[PDB]
Parts: C-alpha cells; structure tokens; sequence
C-alpha cells in the first residue's frame, strides 16, 4: 500500500514536496550510501510529520507507513531508509501507546497460542514525535564517536589487520586505537568501485602512524597467513544475519575462514534490517561495465558480456563479531537486537 | 651484509632489479641481452614462453661461443653460460620452468665426456635443447591440451584467469573440435592480462563473459569448471601460479566447481613452501597507483608519492601458493592425476 | 562370437569372479578362437571386442579395468620383438593360471584386511562384498569376537545376502535401512566396503549407497575402509562424485499438466518406489579418496591414494 | 619365527654375544631410543653377519629375520631395530640379484604372465653395506639441520614440544644467522626434564625461547606461524608414534590453521601398519604422574601414564628428512625403495 493510491502524486507533492523530491533524489543515486540515505530520510520524515494533520493515531501510522514504502521502493537496496522508517513508526507506536497509559482511572509468542481475542486517540504528538525523530537523527551523529573506543579491547600493538575497501566506521577505529598503539593495516583496494575511497583512506590511516600496505584484491589470499584480525565495514546487515557489503569482500571472508582468521564488522545499529534476503540476485547491484572495462574498446564490449556488481552478499557465519554502538555483539545476538528496535509489523514496507 | 629480514613481512623478497643496460657487464651476449630487456620489460609472456626464448637464445650463445685453446668446451662453456645466466637473474628472477631447464642444459653440458671436435659438441646440445623445446614442452602441451579438452562438455561454463597460454589452447582448440560451450575471464590489477585473454579468446569466436577478481563470488554461480594454467606445480601438490589464482580455486571449492591444473611436467619441482610468501616475486608498486580502469595511461593517482610517505607501502605479489586441497586434477602430459603425486613423476623423469 | 554372452557366462560360473577379471578371460577365449595372424589382423581384433564388449554391458567401469590391463600386457610385450602366438597360447594356457591369483589376490586382502577388527568392536558395511566377507570371516576363524551392521542395500537388497552369508559364520547382526546409517555411527566402530573399481586419484565406484556412509563415518570420526583387488584400479578421472557414464537416464522428472496421513512409527513395506521409478535413479556413486582411510588390496593397505595413481602410471608406460 | 628356535640359548650366547646382549639390554629399556637402538642393532647385524655361516642365500635370510623378529619382540615398540634389520635384508637381497647376473613396471601386469655361491663371501661385501648405514646414521642431523633455511624465517614464532636432537640442530643452525622465537611446549611427564635443559640451549643460542605448560599450548597458538616436531616413529599409514602431548599440538595447530612440520630421519620410518593404538602406546610408571607417597589416592583411583601418543598421517603437512623435504603422500614411494614389503612383518 504505497502513497499512489491514498493520494493523488500531483498532492503528494505540494502536502508532501520533500518527499517526491527524495524519491527523485533516491532513484537517480544522487543521494547514496548508508549514512546519507539515513539522515536525508529522517529530515524528509520530519517535515513530513510537521506538516501532515491525522487527527486519530491510525491516520498518522497509515499515513508514514505508506509515505515510507514509496521511498523505499525508490530504491530498495538502501535499506538504511527503511530502517529510519520503521523506527519513527514504533516511536509512535510506543509513545502513544504510553500516552494511553497515561488516562487514568504478550511477553512470549508462544503462550499467545492459547490467549483470548481508542479512548480519546489523538493528534498533536507532533511535538513528541518530532523531538524523537531529531534525536535518532542525533544518535546517527555519534555512530563513530562511541563505536572507535571499543578499538582498544580488539586492536593491539604489532599486530595485523586486514581491511578492505573504504569505510569511516573502520577508519575511525583504527585510528582510534593508533593513538597510544602503534600497528599495521593492510588496505585491500575496493577495485573498481571502492578504489579511490580505498586509497584516500590507506593515506590517512599512514598520516595516523600506522603502518599501512596497500594490495590487489588477488594479494588477499597471499598475506592471510600474517593476518591476525579481518576489520570490515558493511552498507548493510540483513534479517539473516548476512551482510549486504562491497563487492571483494568474499575474497577476504572466504580466505579468512580458510586461514581460520577472526572477521570482525564495525557497523552502526541504523544498517540492521529486517528483511530476509530470500534471493541474492534481487539483492546485489550491477553499475556500469564502463569501471571494468573502457568503452573504447570497442570490440571487445561488443563480443562479450561485462559485468560490474558494486555489492557482494557475506553469509552470516563468516563474521566472528559485530563491532556496534550498541557493543559488541556475536551474529546469533542480532535476532533479539531487531526485536527491541523494530516492531514485527514493519518488516515488510 | 647483503641482508635485510626485519618486521616487514615483505623484507625479504627480492626487490633489486636492472632497468637499463647501463654499465652492463662486457662478456654478455647481444642475445641474452634483448632478452633480459624483454624479461624486464614485457606485459605479454609468462614460463612457457620465457622458458622456449631462454634455450633458443642459449642455442645462438653456444653456437657463436669461441673455444679459448688453453682449456676445451667441457669445463668452460658451463662459466660462459653461468655469466649470461648471472645478467639474466638481475633483470627478473628466473622462473621455474627456466630454472629446471638450466639445469637440464647444464647436466648435458658435464655428461659429453671430453669426446669430439667442439663443432660436433655444439651439434648434439642444439639437438636436446630442440629435443627439449619439442618433447617437455610442445608436444607435451599438445597431450595437455587434448586431455583437458575431452573433459569438456557441452553446455559448459568455463573459468579461466588471466592469460595462460595451455588453458588458451584448450579452450581455442575446444571450439575447433564443436564443442558448445563459453568462457568466464576473470581478470586483476595492477596489469590487466584477462584483457588479452578476452580479446584472444572473441577473435576466435568464443562467447566470453569478463569480470575483476572482485565479483568472483558472484560470477561463480554460473561456472561449472575452472581451468587453471601453471607456472610451477609444488611437490606436496600445491598449485603455484599468479596472485589471485588461490582465491579462484578456494570459491571453486565452495560452489562444487573442480579445480583443473594444466602444467607440463617440466615445471614441476622439488621445492615445497607452506605459505605464499617465502617464494614469490615482488612486482613495483607505482604499478598500484594507476587509478584503474586502465594502465599506462598516464593517471596521477592519491599514491603517488607514496615511497617518500612514511608507514605507506604499495605491494603486488605476482605469485600465489593454492594448496592441494583445493585442486581437483593436475594435467600433465602424463595423463590427468591428483596434483599430490608430483614428487612421484620426477622420479620417472 | 558374442563376446558378450561370455563374459555375462563367467559371471554366472563362478560367484568369485570379478567383473575385470571376467573380462579378461573373455578376451583370452577370444585370443583363442581368433584367427588372427596380422598384427593389424592381429591388433585389430579385441579392440572391436572389448569396444563390442564396453559397449555390450550398460555399466562398463570394472570390465573396462580388466580390459585396460589386458591390452597393455599385450602391446607391452608385442612391443619387445614380440612375435603374436606365444602371447596367444601363453594367454589360453594359463587362462585358468588367471582366475587363481584372482582368488588369491582377495585371500590375501583378507588375511591384510582381518586384524583391522579388533576384539569387542562393532563394523558397518554396506550392501554385500566378496571381499569385505572374506576380511570379516576370517577375521571370525581367528575367534575375534566383533558384530556386524549390514545396511539394506536398496535397490539391489544385497543387505539380506551379506547378513545371512555372516550369519552362517556365527556373526551376531544387525540390519539398518539406508536412512537410518547415520543414527547407527556412534556405535560403530569401523566402516568396511568393497568397490566394483577404483579410479585415477584413489577413489571408489562402487553401490549407491557407499558414499553416504563414507560421509557418515568422516563426520562420526570413524575409519573407513575400502576392499578391492588390484585389477580393479581403472584409468579415469571423475571430475566429481556424480561424474561416471551413464547406462540408463536417470533422474529425469514429470512433466504434469493439469492433468487430471501418515505417523513416523507407521511401517509401510508396501510403500516403496517401483522398479520403473528406480531405473531412473543411479546403481552407482564416487566416494573422493579423502573419505578413504586405506584401501585394502593385494598390494597391501594403500593409504597415500597418490599410490593408486603410481600403481596405474607403472602400467602405462 | 625368532631365533629361540634353529639354535639354543646357549648357542646364541656363544655364537651371537652381541644379540644376547641387545635382547637383554632392549628388555631392560638400557638401549632405548630410536637413535641408540638403530645404531646398536646395526653393529650387532654386523656380528651376526661375521660369525654366520652358510652357503646359500635364502639361510642367510631367514638366519637375519630370525635374529630380526627375536630383537623385535624384546621391544617391538622400538621401531628403529626393524627398520635398521629390514634395510640389510633388502641389502643383501640385491647385492645378492647383481652378483646373479654378473655370472651372466607395475605389480598390477604380474597378474598376467609368466610362472616361475649365491651366499657365501659377499658377507665382505654385506658388513660394508652396514658400515654405510652407521655413517648415513651419522649424516642424520647434518643433512636436516640444513634445510632450516627454507622454512625458518626471522620473526616467525615456532612451536616444539618435548625434546628432539634432529628439531634443535634445525632451529639453532638457522639460528646463527636468522633472529626468531621459539615456544617449548614441555613434555610433561616424560620428555620434561629434556626440553627444558634444550629450552636453555635454545636461549644461550638466542632464540628467545618461551617454556610454557603443556596446558598453555592451545592459548598461544593463535600467534604460531609453525609447528615443527620431532617423533619417535613413523609407521605404514604416515602415522606418527611420538612422545606424550604431541597430539595436543598437533589437533590445536590445525585448528587454528597452523602448518605441522615433523623434522625425522628416514629410519624413523617403520612400514609396521598401525592395526592398534593400543599396542603401540606404552605406558610408562604411574610414579612420573603421581607421588607413591600419596597412599590414599593410588590405592583409591587408576593412575596412567602413556609414554608415547600417537598422530594421525592427515595432520602432518611436511616431512624434513635427511633425504629432503616431502609431503605425506610420498612417504609411499620411500618404503618400495627402502624396504622390500615382505620384510614388513619380520
């Protein structure tokens, strides 16, 4: 039930114009990428909330819910989106439904089985709903702050560490620990697609005092035998368990578990999504044949099929540990930590 | 001293190499020379190649070799070689294939046993080197090449990385008999070799598909067998190619497909190494600073200053330890065998 | 001369045989009754008749090992200044001289295989073996107290066979249904089968339900052991456990159109596939070499399976 | 059959005092270890080859293998005796098929084909042929200890356990010019008091030797880079018969992916199949484990202490030996061309 059919688009526009604008934004990928995709659907909800009128708690839920599937729809493997979404809707949930506690004069999914089968609900919870919105929006500003310290019980002195492509998260924490320690990284290029952030950030990580090697993605599987610590960012943690990360990223799993190397995620909690990844094919994205092979080449891209996914699928029992803001956390626990942040109902949007 | 094993793990491999002719020794042959530029200098050739050119120039230092007349041919044709040997390794670390082949030559340099006028001497040794050329290496791969091609079937969907002149053969020689099948090229940074593969390949009208090393886990579903070419093949059955080979051979194995090794038992040897880093040879590391999607193309890249940053270090390995494990047959001109009983055909020669 | 008809006729003569050495007498009785005299005349020949043979019996692997050692034992010593006849007489004379090391090859795999069952030690086999009953009864002569689980070997029953053959020898067994292998592994203390051939890089082709026990055993931490004569080492090389030649198709489905309760403890013999259904389901599987943990032959307990290929690179050339 | 038979025990001493003497000394574990016992066997085959008279081959063989399975039973956990017994019998069995015909493939073919002085004063020939096997007994170390420089590398960690002759002179040769780390492991109870003092010869070479409990072996492994160990045996199958705990590094490396590199002479290597465990594992006194002192707990519980322990062939990834480095599959190929696979029962 998306936003089409409680309301004509041309109104979906001048009630609704950041979102029609988001929607734009999201397919064209001008606004991309976990973190942007988080907050920009956050701001967009915000407005949204501030300007909607849904005077029973039904209008209001209805109304986010249906705004919110639009948006993911726009572009579904930005599952960040979804997951701002599915917050605010059990911020309201929740909050009104403390607020009916408020009038005065489950808890197991099994007993349920043999369990048995509103006053004055109310609008103007803006105020409360806005100043959660802005909060998660907030919270989203402390990712790194509160996740790099954790660095100093899993980083150590001479040891090393194996990293691939570009990712803030990472590098915030082996930056973190490279203050006091002094250790090695080796920087696995994200080639094509993570290449130049990759490169950037193997720089900086040398500028911090840490001893920095830059590799091939075919050179993975050469230094695994030195490797003490596998340290990867990912765009997205699935209902599995199962990341949704950069393309190469089974290259260094799957040697990892060969040369039986500890793989260890450094992931915000706002990358955790509900949905099952039921078919990979749906899952991974393919960008331009033009990062892979150049297009001058004409007779070569004419006589054979060149493909470029920018997304590769790690199964949830390569990663030994999750490097979160919430802690560190094994893949089994991830089951529990959807329950307490997403209401069951939302996960499919 | 001569020596340097410190904390780098990459310490110990041979970096020192010869660019230029300059200050080149005297006694060095105008063959050897052209050689050891094109050793130094080329993209395009690899141990089979590097092994054929390395006897026939042998053939032409032998055959303008002057005997001095206050010795004869037997005792000092050996130093004479020694020295072209000696300029060769400086400007690129022999192969296997050469390195086995020097022997071979070097045996047949002793065994004449002070018998005939040297012209006669020179006769012979052109002989075996032709004999060499024509039974270890051509008629072997020939043997190697139908014995890989009969386990081909129709409908097949072949992998093979970079570019390898036995398993080109193979699969060239494949559609020459009618076999319905295509071609997965899996390709890699710094150089990209899968490009020559993927065009020699379409020019003999083979329907190719061409990805990066990166999208391998992706790309392997549809594989049904991977051909791997050799440069040497390890005595406890490792498989000792280029960089990235283990890492195809290793999501092989996760996703059924079998592992086929095609290396001429001429570069089998003795040498057993536990890990890709003992034995391997260091390529330069501006070669890593190419931003990707082409080479040479003269692109400044964030590395590029790289050696004057402090703890920044660009690396690319050229070789690559896949353990026996992981490779389902060896074919050699000895038949199709498990890659383990290597040591046993060097005892029969 | 229906060469055919023979070798099924050996097979019939005599239980002991094997499928390899069956073939081997055939083309001797061929050598025989050939007339032969031109090495083309003479070489032409068999070639035809082990081809007319493979492509006589639907599965060919284990006669086509008994072939492939024949021929190479001709040309070997055809090459030589060979001279034809005295390879042809030498062959037909000491035809019966054949099918004694043949049964001797297996007396001594026996007399190799039984101290592998120690006093008090529980075995599982699966479907019937020659030679596995020879290793477990004389194992039993020696007073070796040890019991025996025999899996129903669907869909050639030879479970029924195996149990009362080890019956006769006062063997105390057990039957277990092939869904049921796994459950019976942690009292099982060693795992012993036969193999109608052995390939290139030591592995076994042998009934359908062989490598699912090696599966089995290799997950419970259990040895396994294979018993095969040493003519059934056979040149090829299965690129995985489903790659072998075909007799029939198999595993095909049904093509439905719009076409027009049951409790665990419930026991439906009735219930079963019918033959057309298990004709389309394999009479063989491949059980890789590193689910063998020796393979017990004449030669002695191979254990390397880098052996088996250095047995077969010494009979070629 | 022994030697208790086609002579008496009078005989014996009187013709073999040697034999008597290694029967006796093997019995009382006085020559123990498989270096003394390949070495001692060895020279006393020369003895028997001395005083031993006969004119045909075959009494030649069987007098050896009757003197071969009476040693072997005196302590047939001693491996070393029958391989050092095998390798002259195969010795005198081809000097023998040379001096055949001077006086002028595959075992699979045999199955089709052909139907079926000698001894005496090559016994001058058959004691240079022992004196050849007490210098290549010599050669062990030496040709081992070399090739530490294809595998010992400078700030690698290394993990030993117990206590090997063979695994110091390979650590300490590379050692004097490369700097790297070894872990000990002691081999508690039995190879203690050893590894400790080769802890310190280790260090005095510096090589920054760690002495850890036999407890601690799978804790620090995760920071291993090898595992090279000594042994006691090699049996059939590519087995190992080594020293008490070896398993405990062996089952811990590869669980943490850490290559085992077992550094033995070839005639370590036994073609004895390991039917049994329980045959091949001794145990020693349980005085080693537990004070006699404690009268209460040995008189209330079983008490055990194996000598040896034994390593399944799947789990050792190189072999360093005196003829080089191969990997278990080839141990195959090393018995045909040592042994005579008939001689394997003795």
């Amino acid at each position: 039930g998306p936003i089409s059919e409680f309301m004509s688009t041309i109104n979906v526009e001048h009630t609704y114009p950041a979102v029609s604008s988001l929607i734009a934004d999201l397919k064209s990928r001008k606004v991309q990428g976990p973190f942007a995709v988080a907050v920009e659907t956050a701001l967009v909800m915000r407005q949204v909330i501030s300007q909607t009128r849904w005077s029973t708690v039904d209008q209001l839920i209805d109304t986010v819910r249906a705004v919110g599937s639009t948006l993911v729809k726009a572009q579904p493997t930005e599952f960040s989106c979804g997951n701002i979404i599915r917050r605010i809707l059990r911020l309201i949930r929740e909050e009104y439904q403390e607020l009916l506690k408020t009038a005065d004069e489950m808890y197991s999914s099994m007993l349920n089985l043999l369990g048995r089968p509103r006053v004055t609900g109310g609008m103007d919870m803006r105020a409360v709903i806005i100043s959660g919105i802005q909060d998660v929006i907030d919270e989203l500003d402390k990712i790194n702050t509160d996740i790099e310290v954790q660095s100093m019980d899993h980083l150590h002195s001479n040891e090393i560490i194996l990293t691939q492509g570009c990712s803030k998260t990472v590098e915030a924490f082996l930056r973190f620990a490279a203050k006091k320690r002094k250790f090695s990284v080796i920087v696995a290029e994200g080639f094509p697609n993570n290449q130049k952030g990759s490169h950037a950030m193997a720089k900086r990580l040398a500028q911090a005092g840490i001893d920095t090697t830059v590799i091939s993605d075919a050179t993975i599987f050469a230094i695994m035998s030195r490797v003490n610590k596998v340290i990867l960012g990912t765009h997205a943690i699935l209902g599995n368990g199962g990341l949704v990360t950069y393309s190469g990223a089974q290259l260094v799993a799957q040697a990892a578990r060969h040369h039986a190397t500890p793989v260890v995620v450094c992931s915000g909690i706002y990358k955790l999504s509900p949905v099952y990844p039921y078919d990979l094919e749906s899952i991974i994205q393919l960008s331009s044949p033009d990062k892979i092979m150049s297009f001058n080449e004409g007779d070569l891209i004419s006589r054979a099929e060149i493909l470029n996914p920018y997304y590769d699928y790690i199964p949830p029992d390569l990663v030994d540990l999750f490097i979160t803001n919430l802690g560190g956390y094994p893949p089994s626990y991830l089951y529990r930590i959807m329950n307490d942040t997403y209401d069951a109902s939302d996960t499919i949007l | 001293i001569f020596e340097e094993k410190q904390v780098s793990i990459f310490s110990h491999l041979d970096w020192r190499r010869r660019r230029t002719t300059e200050n080149i020794p005297k006694d060095i042959h105008p063959a050897v020379i052209r050689l050891g530029l094109k050793l130094a200098n080329y993209k395009i050739f690899g141990s089979n190649q590097r092994c054929i050119d390395l006897l026939k120039t042998f053939k032409i230092v032998i055959q303008d070799y002057q005997t001095p007349y206050g010795t004869t041919l037997s005792r000092h044709l050996t130093t004479h070689i020694n020295s072209q040997i000696a300029y060769l390794v400086s400007t690129r670390p022999l192969s296997i294939s050469m390195g086995n082949a020097i022997r071979f030559l070097k045996l047949e340099i002793s065994v004449l046993d002070i018998d005939l006028t040297d012209d006669e001497g020179k006769e012979l040794l052109l002989e075996k080197i032709d004999s060499y050329i024509r039974d270890r290496i051509i008629i072997a791969g020939q043997v190697i090449v139908q014995a890989a091609t009969e386990k081909i079937q129709d409908g097949d969907v072949i992998l093979t990385y970079l570019h390898s002149s036995t398993v080109n053969d193979v699969l060239i020689h494949a559609k020459n008999v009618g076999k319905k099948f295509r071609v997965v090229v899996v390709d890699s940074r710094p150089e990209f070799e899968g490009r020559v593969c993927l065009k020699l390949l379409t020019e003999h009208g083979i329907e190719c598909t061409y990805v990066m090393i990166s999208a391998l886990s992706y790309i392997m579903q549809e594989v049904t067998k991977i051909f791997l070419g050799g440069h040497a093949m390890l005595s406890n059955g490792a498989l000792y190619s280029r960089a990235g080979t283990s890492l195809i051979s290793l999501l092989g194995h996760e996703s059924n497909v079998p592992v086929i090794a095609c290396c001429e038992s001429y570069k089998f040897t003795e040498r057993i190494q536990l890990d890709s880093l003992v034995y391997n040879e260091l390529a330069p590391g501006d070669q890593l600073v190419n931003m990707g999607v082409d080479d040479f193309e003269e692109k400044p890249g964030v590395l590029a200053n790289w050696k004057s940053v402090k703890n920044l270090k660009l690396l690319s390995l050229k070789y690559d330890v896949t353990p026996p494990r992981l490779i389902t047959v060896c074919v050699c001109e000895m038949g199709l065998l498990p890659s383990t009983s290597v040591p046993a055909i060097i005892n029969e020669f | 001369f229906d060469i055919v008809q023979v070798y099924k006729k050996f097979l019939q003569d005599d239980p002991e045989i094997t499928m390899p050495v069956a073939a081997i007498e055939a083309l001797v009785q061929l050598l025989s009754r050939s007339q032969a005299k031109t090495i083309s005349e003479f070489m032409d020949i068999l070639q035809n008749g082990s081809n007319t043979l493979k492509e006589g019996v639907q599965n060919n692997i284990s006669l086509s090992a008994g072939c492939d050692i024949f021929q190479r034992f001709v040309t070997r010593s055809l090459h030589d200044v060979g001279d034809f006849e005295q390879c042809k007489r030498h062959l037909v004379e000491n035809g019966k001289l054949f099918i004694q090391r043949a049964r001797a090859c297996r007396q001594r795999i026996a007399h190799l295989g039984y101290p592998l069952i120690r006093d008090g030690s529980v075995i599982l086999t699966h479907g019937f073996s020659r030679g596995v009953a020879a290793v477990l009864l004389a194992a039993a002569k020696r007073h070796v107290r040890f019991k025996v689980f025999v899996t129903e070997s669907r869909p050639s029953g030879s479970g029924c066979l195996m149990t009362r053959t080890l019956k006769n020898a006062c063997i105390p067994t057990c039957m277990v249904l092939d869904s049921a292998v796994s459950f019976t592994m942690n009292r099982v203390d060693l795992v012993l089968v036969g193999a109608e051939g052995v390939v290139e890089n030591g592995g076994l082709i042998n009934q359908i339900g062989t490598f699912q026990l090696a599966v089995f055993a290799k997950h419970a931490h259990k040895p396994f052991y294979a018993v095969a004569e040493s003519h059934k080492f056979v040149r090829m090389f299965p690129l995985s456990q489903y790659d072998i030649p075909f007799s029939r198709p198999i595993l095909e489905f049904d093509d439905p159109s719009p076409e027009t309760p049951t409790p665990s403890d419930a026991i439906h013999n009735e219930l079963i596939m019918n033959e057309e259904q298990i004709r389309n389901n394999p009479t063989l599987d491949v059980t890789p070499p590193e689910f063998v943990s020796g393979l017990i032959t004449d030669l002695g307990i191979i254990d390397s399976k880098s052996g088996v290929s250095e047995e077969l690179i010494k009979l070629y050339l």
